[PDB]
């Protein structure tokens, strides 16, 4: 997502389009996963999980 | 007149050198400070924090070493 800031879409435009998918998190304190909403760092999502 | 002898007497020396060369190497050699300073200036110019200290207080060329792209559309 960070590469789509300053060419395409501007750094809020690209901060609100990464919240509509869920990534995974590390566990919290009990050990059960976690999820995320996505942050200017991860790779854009496929539609298929494997 | 006559002389019976020499009027001279031996110079300041470490084998290699002498003050003889010293003195007159000394300006060549202060310009090949400036010479070697500016290849350093040339050199590292990419580099940062040079460039927010020396190389942007440089009147007329400094403000063209600067982007100022918005923080509007920076990702880091
Ligand atoms: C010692 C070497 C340190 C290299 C370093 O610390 O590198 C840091 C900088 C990075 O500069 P940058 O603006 O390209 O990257 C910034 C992020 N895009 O190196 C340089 O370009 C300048 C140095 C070039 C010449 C140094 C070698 C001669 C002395």
């Amino acid at each position: 997502w960070r590469t789509l800031v300053g060419v395409s879409h501007t750094n809020e435009e690209v901060r609100n389009m990464a919240e509509e998918f869920e990534y995974d998190d590390e566990p919290d304190e009990q050990g059960n996963p976690k999820k995320r909403p996505g942050k200017l760092s991860d790779y854009i999502p496929g539609p298929y999980p494997n | 007149a006559y002389t019976s002898h020499l009027s001279s007497k031996t110079g300041l020396h470490f084998g290699r050198l002498s003050l003889r060369s010293l003195t007159a190497y000394a300006p060549n050699l202060m310009l090949w400070g400036g010479a070697s300073m500016l290849g350093l200036f040339v050199f590292t110019e990419g580099w940062p924090k040079f460039q927010d200290t020396l190389y942007k207080k440089i009147p007329l060329l400094g403000p063209t070493l600067e982007d100022h792209t918005p923080p509007e559309d920076k990702p880091n």
